[PDB]
C-alpha cells in the first residue's frame, strides 16, 4: 500500500555489483509478494544506494526485511566497501551538491560503510509526477540489469548510453532523429555554457568527432534503423518506453504537470529525461553524457543534415 | 563494434 | 600633423562604389600633401562613411578640403543614393549596435542623405592604441580597394573573409593554425552565447560545415600554404603587410605600451593583428554575423585538418 | 482541410496596387471554394505578399493555384516592379529582425523579383491564438480594400489609423474613450521611452497638435459619435463597419479567455487582443509604427481636451 | 469633417 | 577664511518662519563681519537647517557663534517645533533620498528637535564648482527672503517657481524661450521615466493643461515678457540677480576647470538653470512640484512657440 | 441599500478619544436602525477619520446624519484638536505616501481641522475584497473599544498587538504557530531588509528578547492556550473573541478563493485565506493605532517566543 | 631568502595526515637552515598541499628539495591517494570559488595525483600585508598540527572551530565579547544576505541554537575565562597567546602608514579576526561551517554578555 | 494675471 | 502582566 | 564540557 | 574556388 525506503551504504565499492549480485535477488526474492520495487545511486552521507519498495507494513516484516537484510547483507559481507579515507574531502562538493538539488539532509558524519538502514515510509502525501516517475524506474529495472550485466562483461558504458538516448531520440519524438537531434544538442550545450573552458572543451569533442568520424556515423545509421523495425536493447528500451509516452501525453492533454504543444514535445520530453535518469541510474556521469549528446548531434549532423 | 569514447586518444 | 575627420552620408546607395569610384579618387589627389588618410564604415545616423585625414590645418583649407567637395560630391550628384523610406525601422538594428557599441551619439535624427559634412579634429590625445590602430587602416586601404573590385568583379566577399581569418591565424600566430583555432572558435561562440537561437544556429553551421566539408578543408589547406611561402594573391599580401604592425605590437607590449586592453610577444601581438583582421573584414562591408559565420566555419575546418593529429 | 501558402515578390513597386488589382480578383475568383484566404505583407528576401489560403488539396490543384498563377501573375506583366538597386544595404536589418522575430529562413539572395511561389502548407495545427489571428484577418480583408482603395485615390492613410484606433478604443473597452485614452497614450509612450531623441520627438507631437488641436478634436468626437452610434447613417462609414467587424471577434476572445485558452479576462483582456489586431490591420494597410504611434500619441491628445475638462 | 493634417515638420 | 557649519534642527515646525523670523535677522547681526553666509534645507536625522558661515575662528567666537545662538536660539524657545509622533514613518521617504543623492550617513536616529549644533569647519579644499555653489547661494539669499515673504503673506509657491524657471530659460538661454523650453520638458521627462505611474501622471498632468490652458499660456507671455525688459517684480531681480553667475560660469568653462557634472553655450545655461532648481529646493518646493510645474511651463512652451 | 461616507478631521487631538467619546456614541445612536458602520484613520489632507455607515438616503437624513453632527460635532466643540504646526511639513512624505497607497486626490491644502464633512456614497459596486473587508471592519469595531479603553488606562498597546497576531497564527493556520511562526518571522524581516541599517536593529531587537525571554515565552504558551482550549471560557477573553470572529472570515475567504472571486490580499484554498486573516489582524492593529514599526517589533518578538517555546519540545 | 613554493598532489586520501605524517617531518629536517616554512590547502586543478619557504637557491637544491622528496615522497608511495572518480564532477563547485576568490587558471585538467612538483619563486608583490601574513601561517603551524590530532582522537572541527573564535573575539576586541559578538554576526549575516535560501538557514541556525541553548551559553562561557585568565581548556589560551603578538605587530603598523585610534582598535580587530578564519580554512572546515559557528557564538553571547 | 491653479485633481 | 517594550 | 550540537537537521 | 556560404541550400 506504502513506499518503503531502506539505505545500503556501500562507499568505494563497486555499486555495479551490488546491484546485479545483491539488490536484483533481493528484489527477486519478494517479487512474488511485492513485484514494485526500485533503486537509485545517491552521494548524501556516503555513496550508497536507496531502495524503494511498495508493499504493506507486514509483508515487509514477513519477507522483504529478510530478503533484503540476508541476500544483500550477504554480498557486503562476501565483497566489502575499502571505505573513503576522508570523509570531509568531499564536504564542500557535497555542501554546493546539498543547495542546488535542494536536498535537505545533514551531510556529516557520515553514515556506516557496508550497512543496511530501514528508512520508514516516504513523506506521505506524493505528487503525480513522483508516481509516474516511481513507475518508471520499476518498469525499467530490469534494462538495467540487462545493461549493467554487458559493462561487466566488458562492454564500453557510454555506447549503451549512446544508443540509447538515439533511439528515445528517433522512436518517441514527433517527427524521428532529424528533428529530435536539435534536443540532444541543445542538451550538451546548456552544460558546455556553463563551463569556463566551455570553448577548448568543443574543440576536444570536435577533434574527437572528427578522427573517428565513420565510427559514429556508422552506429548512428544502424541505432536508428534498429529503433524502427539488428541490435537487442534499443527496441527493448523503445518497446519499454511507449507506454509512458502515450501515459504522459494523456496526462497532460488532461493537464496536471509543466510546473517543472505539450503534447508532443511535451510527453517527448519526459520520456527523453527519463533516458537520462535512467543513465545516471547505469552510473554514467554527467560529463559523459552531455560528451554523448554533443557526438550524436554532431553524428545527427553529418547523415540527416544531409536531406 | 563498440564507440572509442577516449578523447586524449 | 592633426586628424581631421569627414562625414559623407549614403543611406541606401552601393557603399562599395562610393569607396571605389568617389573617396579613392579623392584621396589620390591630395595624396601628395596628405597621403596618411583611411575611411570606415559606421551606420550611426545613418550609414555613412568616416574619413580620417592627416595634415596641417593649412593643408586642409588648401588642397583636401576642395578635393572631398568636389571629388566626392561629384560621385554624390552624379550617383545620388535613393534614401531610404523609414530610418526608424532601423531601431532594432541601431540601438544593438549601441549597446555592443558604448557609442551614446544621438541615434536619431538622421543626418541628410547624399551630403557632406566636416567634423573637425579628433579629441586631442591618442593612446598608443589609437596611432598604432590608425597606421593599422591607412596600411591597408589598399587591401580594402583590391577586395571590393573583385566583389564587384563577382568574388565571394564570405570566402576573402575565410581567407584573410585563416591566414592570419596561421602565419602570424605563434604555433600557427594548429593552436590559434581556438581563438577562431572563440570569436564565434561569443557570439553564439549571447544570441538566444545559439543552438539552432550551431546546427545551421554543423550541418552547412558537413554538406561542403570537404571544400572548406581543401580551402584551409590552400590558405595556411600561402602563409608560410603561392595559388592566391591575396593573402600573402595581406601577411607582408600585416607581419610589420604584427612586430610593431610585439615591442610595444614588451616596453608596456599598452597594459589597459612570451605572451605579451604570443597571444597579444596576435590578439590585436587577429581583431585587425576582423575589424577590416568590417571595412569590406562584412555583417557581423557573416564574419562569426566563417570563423565557425573555419574552426570546424581546422577540426577535420590538424585535429586528426 | 490545410493552410497553403504562396509568395508573390514585389521588391519596389507600388504594393497596394499589387494587392487591389492581383490579389484581390485572383480571391475573388476562388472565393465559392475556398473564402478563407488572406494575405500579409513582409521583407524577407526582398518586400513580398504572403497569401494563405485555407482549401483542400484537389481545390488547391484545380481552382486556387490557377487563380493566383493567371490573375496576380497578369498583374505581374503588366506592371512589374524595377526592382531594389542595391538589396545588401537592408541585411544588417534583416539580421536582426530575423533575431527578435524567430525568422529561420535564408536572407540573401533575394527571392527574385515579381514572380510567385508555391511554399505548401503550414506546419502543422496550430494553437488556439492563431486560429482566432486567422479568422480576424480573412474578416477583415475587405475592411483592407476599401482603406487602399480609398488610398490610392488620395485619402490620408494616417487619418483612416486615426479612426480606426480611436473607434476601437471607445467601442470594444469596457469604460470607452474616456478611460481607454489611457492605454492609447501607454502604446506611445512604450515607443517615445525606447527612444534616445524621445524628448525631442514629444514636443515636436506637441508641437504638431498644438498648431492644428480643432481639427484633430472634432475629428476625434466625430470618430466617437460614429463609434457608439447603432443606427446605421452617422458622420463616418467604415467606422460603424470596423467595429461591427470587431466586436464578435471580442466576443470569441472573452470567452476564450473565461474558460482558460491563451494569454480581468473578460474586461480588459479581450479588447487587448482586439486593438492589437487593430494595430496588425494597420500595418497591413501599409503604416509605419512610427506613423502609429504618432497616431495614438495625437490620439490621446486629444482626447485630454475632449474627456479632460469635464 | 475630412483629413486631419500630418506632417509634423510642418514649419 | 574657513566655511563653518550649524545645524538646525526644527522638525515640525514652519521652516519658512524660522528662516524669515530666526536666521534673517541672525545672519543681520553678523554681517558686518562676516558677509559670506548662506543657508540650506534637508532632512536627514529630521528636518532641518544648515548654515554656511564664512569667517576666522576670532570673528566666530566672537560675533558669529553669539548671533546664532541667541537670535535663531530665541526664535527656537519663541517657536518650539511640537516635533514628529512617530520618525520611522519617515524611513519610506529618507530611505529613497538616500539612495537618489547618494547619501552615506545614518538615518537614525533623529538629532533632538529645536537645537543647535556646532559642526566645525567643511573637511578643507574646495571644487572651483564648490565655490561658484557656495557663491550663488550666498548672493541670492535675499531672493530666498523675497520668496518667502510673497509665500507667507499668501501666494502661490508653485506659480514662484513657474516664473522663476520660465524666466531663466527666457533670459539666460542662447536663444531664448523657443529653444530653452526643451529642457524644461527633458527636466520633467527624467522624472515621469524612472516613476511606474509614469504615464498616468502624464494624463493628469495634460488633463490639467488643457483645463486651464490660457491662464498658464497667458501667464507664460507676461513671464517672458517681463524676462526681456515692468510688471513682474521677482522676475527681474531673478534675471538680474544671475546673470553675473553665468558669465562666471562661461569663464571658468573656457579657461577649464569644470565639466564633470559648445561650452559657454549649452554649459552656463545648464549650470544656472540648475542652480535655479536648487534655489527652490531652499524654497521649500518639493521636486515633484518642480517636476509638475516644468512639465506645464514645457506645455505651454508648445501652445506659444510651437505655432511658428 | 448603499455605503455613506464621512470625513472627520481631528489633526493633533487624542484620536483614541474621538473614537470612544465621539463616534462610538454616534454609533450605538442609530445602531437599531444601522447595525453596518465602521471606520478607519487616514493621513491624507490632515490626520482624520473616515466613518462608514451603510443605509438607505431616507435613514441617512432621518437618524444617522443628525446623530453624528449630534455627537461627534459635540465632542468636536468640547475637546478640539488644537492644530498641526506645518502641513506642508508633511508634503513629501505625504508625496511618496501617495505612490506607495496609490492614493488620488489632493495632498495639500489640508482639510479644516475639527470640521465634519459628509462625502457621499462609494462609486457603484464594490470588488468582493472590499465587501470583505467592510464587513470584516464592522464585525471587528467592538474589538476596537475594548482595545482602546484598555489602552486608556495604561495597558500596553504593543502587549495587545501581541496577543492578536500570537493568537490569529496559532488557531487560523494550519499547524499552529509551530509552523506559522515563520510568516511572522518573514513580516518583519520584509521590514528589516529595506532598512539599511537592518542588521543592526535586529539584534537590538534579539537582544531586547533575550532580556525578557521569561516574559515573552509564557505569555505566548499562554495566549496559545486561550485561542485552542476548546471551551465557553479561558483565562485570556480578548483572544478567545478575535478567533471566534475571525474563523468565519478565514472560511468565508477560502471559498471566495475556491470559485474564484479573489487573489490579491492545497495552498490557495487554506494558505491564501490565512494570509487574508492575518493581514486583516495586522489592518485592526493599524486601526488601533499601531504603527508600522511597532507591528514588525511585536511581529520580530512572536516569532522569537515562538522559536523558544516550540523548539525545546 | 626568497618565498619557493612547491605542489603536493593528493586527491581523495587524508589531507590532515600528510600534514602530520608528510609535511611534519620535513619540516624538521630543514628546520635550522631556514626557519619560517608553511602550508596552506587548495583545489585548482585537485585537491593538493601549496608548501612554502624562505631560503637560498643552493639551499633549497641541498638539502630541502631533497628533504621534502625524500618524506613526502617517501609518504606519497607508502599510503598514496587512491584517485578520483569524476574530477570534472567538481566544476559545480570549482567554478563558483573560481568567481569568489577572483583566481584565474585552468581548473581542468587535473594535475597527475600523487606528485611533489617544484614551481619557484612567486612575483615580486611582496608586500607587507602578505609578509604580515606569511608570517602567521608558519608562526601557527604549530596550532595547526596541534588542533588537527585533536582532530585525528575524535574531537569535531567545528567545536574548536566555536573556541578558537569565540576566544578570538573575547581577549583580543577593545570591549570583549559584550561588543565584538557584533563581529560574528556581520560575518555570518554577511553570507546569509548573499545566498538564495539566506533566509531560510537564519531559520534553521537560530532554531538550533534554542533547542541546544545551555550547550552553547556553558561552552561559551568556559571559552571565554580561558582567554581572560592569566587553565581549564587547552587549545584556547594557547590560541589566543599567539596571536596577540601578532595582534600588537599589527597594532602598530596599521598606526603608521605601512598598512590600511579608529583602525589601531578596529584596525587589529579584523587583522586578527581573519586569521582566525583563515587559520580555520587551514585545519579544514568549510566557509559553510565557520559562518554556521559564528552565528551560533553571536546567539549564544547575546544571551550570556546580552542582559547587560 | 492671477495665480496659477495647481490641483490637477480638481476634477 | 504587560510585556516591556522599549528596545535600546 | 562536552562536544558541540551542530546538526541542523537533528530533527 | 569560392566556398558555398548559404547555410539553407
Amino acid at each position: 500500500e506504502r513506499w518503503w525506503r531502506f539505505r545500503v551504504d556501500y562507499h568505494a565499492g563497486p555499486m555495479d555489483d551490488l546491484i546485479l549480485d545483491g539488490v536484483r535477488p533481493a528484489f527477486a526474492a519478494f517479487a512474488a509478494q511485492a513485484p514494485m520495487a526500485y533503486f537509485l545511486r545517491h552521494w548524501r552521507r556516503g555513496p550508497h544506494l536507496r531502495i524503494y519498495v511498495s508493499t504493506t507494513r507486514e509483508a515487509l516484516e514477513a519477507v522483504v526485511r529478510p530478503a533484503i537484510e540476508h541476500v544483500v547483507g550477504g554480498y557486503l559481507r562476501a565483497r566489502p566497501s575499502p571505505g573513503m579515507a576522508d570523509p570531509s574531502a568531499f564536504l564542500p562538493l557535497h555542501e554546493r551538491l546539498a543547495e542546488l538539488e535542494g536536498e535537505d539532509g545533514p551531510l556529516m558524519p557520515w553514515s556506516p560503510d557496508n550497512t543496511i538502514h530501514a528508512e520508514g515510509e516516504r513523506p506521505e502525501p506524493l505528487t503525480v509526477r513522483d508516481v509516474l516517475l516511481a513507475d518508471f524506474y520499476a518498469d525499467t529495472t530490469p534494462s538495467v540489469y540487462h545493461a549493467l550485466e554487458r559493462v561487466r562483461s566488458g562492454a564500453s558504458l557510454p555506447t549503451i548510453a549512446f544508443d540509447l538516448v538515439v533511439a528515445t531520440a528517433h522512436a518517441l519524438s514527433t517527427g524521428g532523429l532529424p528533428v529530435a537531434r536539435t534536443s540532444l544538442r541543445s542538451h550538451a550545450e546548456a552544460y558546455l555554457a556553463r563551463r569556463s573552458d566551455g570553448v577548448r572543451l568543443r574543440e576536444l569533442w570536435r577533434d574527437h568527432y572528427a578522427r573517428n568520424r565513420e565510427a559514429f556515423t556508422e552506429r548512428l545509421i544502424a541505432v536508428a534503423s534498429s529503433a524502427e523495425s539488428h541490435l537487442p536493447h534499443v527496441r527493448e528500451w523503445v518497446r519499454r518506453l511507449r507506454p509512458i509516452r502515450e501515459r504522459a501525453r494523456a496526462l497532460l492533454e488532461s493537464g496536471e504537470l509543466t510546473l517543472e504543444d505539450s503534447p508532443a514535445f511535451g510527453a517527448y520530453r519526459l520520456v527523453i529525461n527519463c533516458t537520462y535518469l535512467h543513465l545516471t541510474r547505469l552510473g554514467l556521469t554527467p560529463h559523459q553524457r552531455f560528451l554523448v549528446c554533443h557526438l550524436a548531434a554532431d553524428a545527427a549532423a553529418d547523415v540527416y543534415g544531409i536531406a | 563494434n563498440d564507440l572509442p569514447m577516449d578523447v586524449f586518444e
